[PDB]
DNA sequence: CCCCCCCCCCACCCCCCCCCCCCCCCCCCCCCC
DNA sequence: GGGGGGGGGGGGGGGGGGGGGTTTGGGGGGGGGG
């Protein structure tokens, strides 16, 4: 039952780390959308056999000598070169959700949390936006980790040209269109 | 009764391998199928039919090498090997032997 | 119109790299067939 | 007279070691008040 519970921000504490929680607050700020990696593709210019690199982590280094069976029989040390035609990426984005201003206790900061969301799921959020949002909290490299929340599901907080006729026909639209404008005033 | 050290191993074009299928047979199976000589084309683009098809053929059976470099090596295994001269001469037996 | 204000601008582990050593390959020379 | 084997040189690989990776004051420009 702890996913469907809002947590505010500063709810979140490092036993949570690794759960698939949900916090609540306000977002101070969204990224651009930047591709990142989930597998690179190299080309080895001396036998055509692609290579493969997954990437798991903020940081890689990237390959140099053709690892395949087809040049290392051979020990051709053939070169790789990065091919991002082949390469699978994903969209990234990151956004800073802070908790609502109602929610700070007497004289504290208010506190704010790192979001990543990935794939599809990117530019579901926008600043000024107070939503709900449901992710994996995690650690990241920085023995201080550095977090961040996984995002992996969104609540925001927040025919015609026939209804129309229903003024029209009633009548002395223009009048009573005018006097509905603030009624509370005088 | 001993736990292993390691050595770098190397590899080079032993005659054998160049009489694997893929060693001289492919040159024999496609050379005359690929390779086209005529007097519609210029001598650059005819010594280019030749060396398109042995300079692939070099790189398919030992991409290692460059092509002049594999070349220098087929000539000195060719001025040594024995197997190699038996090959050889087997071929021109055959070609007797028609 | 003149003076004061206020605003701006500026001063420990992991990677790359290099050095050292050992082995292997290739050529040359000599002997054997 | 050519091919094999022995011996010496030269090059490449692999390992090991090492180093690097914001406040305060002052002048001048620009704008506002007496
Ligand atoms: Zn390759």
């Amino acid at each position: 039952a702890i996913s469907s519970k809002p947590l505010s921000v500063r709810q979140i504490k490092g036993d949570f780390l690794g759960q698939l929680i949900t916090v609540r607050g306000i977002i101070t700020r969204v990224s651009d959308v930047k591709p990142a990696v989930e597998v690179i593709a190299y080309t080895c210019d001396q036998c055509g056999y692609e290579v493969f690199q997954e990437v798991n982590s903020r940081t890689f280094t990237p390959l140099s000598e053709c690892t395949s069976e087809e040049c290392s029989q051979n020990q051709t040390k053939g070169q790789l070169f990065m091919s991002t035609r082949a390469s699978k990426f994903s969209a990234f984005q990151e956004c800073k959700i802070q908790e609502l201003s109602q929610q700070v206790p007497v004289g504290h900061i208010p506190r704010s949390l790192n979001i990543h969301v990935n794939g599809t799921l990117v530019r579901s959020l926008s600043p000024g936006d107070i939503v709900d949002v449901t992710g994996i909290f995690l650690p990241a490299p920085y023995l201080l980790t550095e977090t961040y929340l996984e995002a992996q599901f969104v609540r925001q907080h927040k025919d015609v040209e026939e209804r129309v006729m229903e003024l029209i026909t009633s009548g002395d639209v223009y009048n009573r269109l005018a006097k509905s404008i603030a009624p509370e005033i005088y | 009764a001993i736990t292993a050290r390691k050595r770098r191993p190397q590899v080079k074009l032993t005659a054998e391998k160049l009489l694997s299928d893929k060693g001289l047979p492919y040159v024999l199976k496609n050379a005359h199928k690929r390779i086209r000589i005529s007097s519609k084309k210029n001598s650059y683009d005819n010594l280019s039919n030749i060396i398109q098809f042995y300079q692939l053929w070099a790189h398919e059976l030992f991409p290692k090498a460059k092509f002049k470099d594999f070349m220098k090596i087929c000539q000195t295994v060719g001025k040594t090997d024995p197997v190699l001269r038996e090959y050889r001469v087997s071929l021109f037996r055959d070609e007797m032997g028609m």
